[PDB]
């Protein structure tokens, strides 16, 4: 069965991961990216992922 | 000397500073409960990638 869902987000300080409204922990800062110094920002996660 | 005076004392009254006074902070509160649900989910949701 495919699902697709809208979820909330709630991450706290220092905001180098977050929840979601079924309670998964994404290790990833909801602001690592590619601009701006984004790669700076934490991603325990295999960049091919992202 | 003698006086035909009537003595009367008035003192100000002095300043008091009232410093800033909690009995339990919330954070012994959020501690207060025997399981912090969100830190465990954070715990053990680091088991595959440790
Ligand atoms: C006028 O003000 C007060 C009484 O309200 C007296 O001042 C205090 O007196 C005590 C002893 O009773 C001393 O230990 C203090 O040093 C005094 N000052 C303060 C700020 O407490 C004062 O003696 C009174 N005047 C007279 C003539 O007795």
């Amino acid at each position: 069965n495919c699902i697709v869902e809208e979820v909330d987000a709630r991450s706290v300080y220092p905001y180098d991961e977050f929840v979601l409204a079924t309670g998964d922990f994404v290790y990833m800062s909801p602001f690592y990216g590619y601009r701006e110094g984004s790669h700076t920002e934490h991603t325990s996660y295999a960049a091919d992922r992202f | 000397t003698v006086s035909t005076f009537i003595d009367l004392n008035i003192t100000m009254l002095e300043d008091h500073e009232f410093v800033p006074l909690e009995v339990y902070t919330r954070h012994e509160i959020k501690d207060s409960g025997l399981l912090d649900y969100t830190e465990v989910q954070r715990r053990n949701q680091l088991h595959d990638l440790r």
